[PDB]
């Protein structure tokens, strides 16, 4: 059973969007962050609910 | 208000399903135009007894893409047959978009929703459905005045109350705005359910057939020869295991991608075959002499 | 006369996905774990004997 | 000290113990149920793989 639902598990994450990854260049006092994301440019973007 | 305005569950049947899977995915890149034929009833419940592609257009979705020539067409010759069923709706393919109304889109969906006002704009994207329901995804306007004054749920009532919806973007600025959201379910019947999985007479074919002994040969040899190489592996994790940390013991003596694991797999189904090839030849040998 | 040809299925592409949506029954014949394959055995028999 | 109860034992055989041999044959259908949905879900192993 546990070997079941995780391979559901691993299958049900890569129909989820994808992922990507910045470096914050500075900080928002909007409760928000500047983020530059690598290959493309700036955005202004809602943090995370555990930070 | 004059209506309940409560989201319609959607049943299309199987018949349906593959007829609308079929022209999206033959049109790609394009958006095909079609219109959905059933009968509606209740004030929740529609049936999809069959869609009709109309004829494919190079100005889009808009309502300078329907054509009541070519639809008219359609329903008179449903009569003449005694088929006749009349649209609860119409539906569409994005070629390669996820599922939501834009704004032009809306008001294709506006001109049906004078006829009745329990009419389905459905999504389709065939180029991420490698399952059934999967990427498809029915919705409905609202009425503006509803919105307003915030009696914008209302569909929680008859209905299971539970919605999946897919993405953020367009999907969720649309739902706020124009339309409310719910899953389509997808109906069919016994005799439907026994013609997919029969596969005539030559099904039971395959099951008394034997093989060139060669091929046979070469795919025990292949099993018992990989056993001997990764269990090797297996007697260095067994010599081994004294130490503690799981995790710890994954790294240095293997743990991912376990040798005990693999191995008892592929000895597994190497056995399952050869009870089979030797039971399907004795069948044989019996049964036909 | 009318002569029978092969009348096969293979079905379309198209056509797969909807087919094994609706499908939550283990298959009449599917040939995958060794416990199809047992059932199947037994079927073929009966099978070349009606004929 | 010397002695006990012997009525205190054939007492609980014929009244509690009756009632918990049943209950017995409970758990005992529980087996044959777990046997099939062991074997159950080894058919979903391979949908899930496939």
């Amino acid at each position: 059973n546990d070997k079941v639902r995780f391979i559901k598990d691993e299958l049900r994450l890569l129909q989820e969007p994808g992922s990507y990854v910045g470096e914050v260049i500075k900080i928002v006092s909007d409760k928000k962050v500047l983020v530059k994301v690598q290959p493309e440019g700036k955005y202004i973007v809602d943090v995370a609910k555990d930070i | 208000t004059g209506r309940d305005d409560t989201k319609e569950t959607v049943y299309i049947s199987s018949i349906a399903l593959l007829k609308m899977l079929k022209h999206g995915r033959a049109g790609v890149p394009m958006e095909v135009m079609g219109l959905m034929l059933g009968e509606f009833v209740d004030d929740y419940t529609v049936n999809v007894v069959d869609v009709f592609a109309m004829p494919q257009s190079g100005t889009g979705v808009s309502v300078e893409a329907v054509d009541d020539v070519f639809q008219a067409k359609m329903m008179d010759m449903l009569k003449q047959t005694g088929r006749d069923q009349m649209v609860v709706g119409w539906y569409h393919s994005h070629p390669g978009f996820g599922c939501w109304l834009s704004s032009v889109d809306v008001n294709t969906q506006k001109s049906f929703e004078q006829l009745n006002s329990r009419a389905v704009a459905v999504v389709v994207d065939p180029i991420q459905s490698v399952k059934g329901k999967v990427v498809i995804d029915a919705f409905r306007l609202i009425d503006t005045g509803a919105l307003i004054n915030n009696l914008e749920p209302r569909q929680t009532t008859s209905n299971t109350g539970l919605l999946n919806k897919a993405n953020i973007q367009a999907l969720i600025h649309g739902l706020n705005r124009h339309y409310y959201s719910l899953n389509i379910d997808y109906h069919k019947t016994a005799k439907e359910t026994k013609m997919l999985m029969n596969l005539h007479k030559e099904q039971w074919q395959s099951g008394l057939k034997m093989y060139d002994y060669e091929e046979k040969e070469e795919s025990n040899l292949a099993a018992t020869k990989s056993m001997v190489k990764i269990a090797e592996q297996y007697s260095k994790r067994i010599e081994e295991e004294k130490e503690l940390t799981e995790e710890e013991l994954k790294t240095r003596y293997v743990g991912r991608q376990d040798p005990k694991k693999h191995l008892s797999e592929t000895a597994d189904e190497t056995l399952e075959n050869n009870i089979v090839s030797v039971l399907t030849a004795g069948v044989n040998s019996v049964a036909i002499k | 006369t009318f002569l029978h040809l092969p009348c096969t299925i293979e079905a379309e592409e198209a056509e797969e996905i909807g087919v094994e949506h609706l499908l939550r029954d283990v298959r009449d014949q599917a040939a995958g774990g060794l416990s199809i394959r047992l059932t199947n055995q037994l079927k073929s028999l009966k099978g070349l004997q009606s004929k | 000290n010397n002695n006990s109860a012997l009525s205190n034992v054939n007492s609980d055989i014929y009244f509690k113990l009756k009632k918990l041999e049943k209950e017995y044959e409970l758990l005992t259908l529980q087996e044959d149920y777990i046997k099939d949905e062991q074997r159950h879900l080894k058919r979903e192993l391979k949908r899930a793989q496939e």
